[PDB]
């Protein structure tokens, strides 16, 4: 407990779920991520 | 110059370029955004404006 983050973020990037090209999962996975985000589940999970 | 932004962002969203579903423009336009980002152009544009 001897370090800390200072200032805001200097840039923006993201972590994503990855699927191989041609996967039948691509669409459903993308929509799932947006749903979990908009429902506030991902924020809660990060806080956890 | 009488307003101020305080605190960190409460959530994370993103702006994106949109096209009708099944559009022939979709693939190329997405690749272009990745490229402009990687060339550092989107950051140049935000700082400029």
């Amino acid at each position: 407990c001897d370090t800390m983050k200072v200032g805001g973020n200097l840039d923006s990037k993201g972590y994503g779920v990855a699927t191989p090209k041609g996967s039948a999962l691509g669409t459903p996975v993308n929509l799932a991520v947006l749903k979990l985000s908009e429902q506030g589940i991902l924020d809660k999970l990060k806080n956890k | 110059c009488d307003t101020m932004k305080v605190g960190g962002n409460l959530d994370s969203k993103g702006y994106g370029i949109a096209t009708p579903k099944g559009s022939s423009l979709g693939t190329p336009v997405n690749l272009a955004v990745l490229k402009l980002s990687e060339q550092g152009v989107l950051d140049k544009l935000k700082n400029k404006w």
